[PDB]
């Protein structure tokens, strides 16, 4: 996972 | 119109295509996020997520989550209310009714690897970087996300999160 976002 | 559901991964057509609709908006509110990573979550047993829903059927945000029962947590794997629908107080509002809801299984916490993209949002919501619950419960339980930062939510046991 890469918790990057939006 | 906004409603709410928790879902299961049970077989049906009904929660397949609420559940798929969801993947979707997670994806593309996380575009890091590998799709086939989003989607082994959300449709593994173990999971479940509670949507927000207007008109009984159009999913505009919800969060996917994982309770350990035993230990009395809930891992908060995905949250996000599609790009059009945010900042509109329903990410709020999903919250409280997950509040309630973990409330009512006898949940006391809720931790997540929260998206340093959106830390602002989870303090906003009573979660702390401080680590308060023993650790063994969850170490070695949760996943870990690349770009996100461990964060923790005491749930108060009688307080009204809702209904």
């Amino acid at each position: 996972g890469g918790k990057a976002p939006r | 119109l906004l409603d709410f559901d928790i879902l299961t991964n049970d077989g049906t057509h009904r929660n397949m295509k609420l559940l798929i609709d969801l993947k979707n908006i997670f994806s593309r509110q996380l575009p890091k996020m590998p799709k086939e990573y989003i989607v082994k979550l959300v449709f593994d047993r173990h999971h479940e997520s509670m949507v927000i829903l207007k008109n009984k059927q159009k999913v505009i945000g919800g969060i996917c989550f994982r309770q350990y029962k035993p230990q009395r947590f809930a891992e908060v794997a995905f949250l996000a209310v599609t790009a059009n629908e945010q900042v509109r107080g329903y990410g709020t509002r999903l919250m409280n009714k997950f509040k309630d809801h973990m409330q009512k299984q006898n949940i006391e916490y809720l931790l997540t690897y929260a998206d340093n993209f959106a830390i602002g949002y989870f303090k906003k919501q009573g979660f702390t970087k401080e680590h308060r619950m023993p650790q063994e419960k969850w170490k070695g339980y949760i996943k870990d996300y690349d770009g996100g930062t461990l964060m923790e939510c005491y749930i108060h046991p009688y307080v009204d999160y809702g209904r």
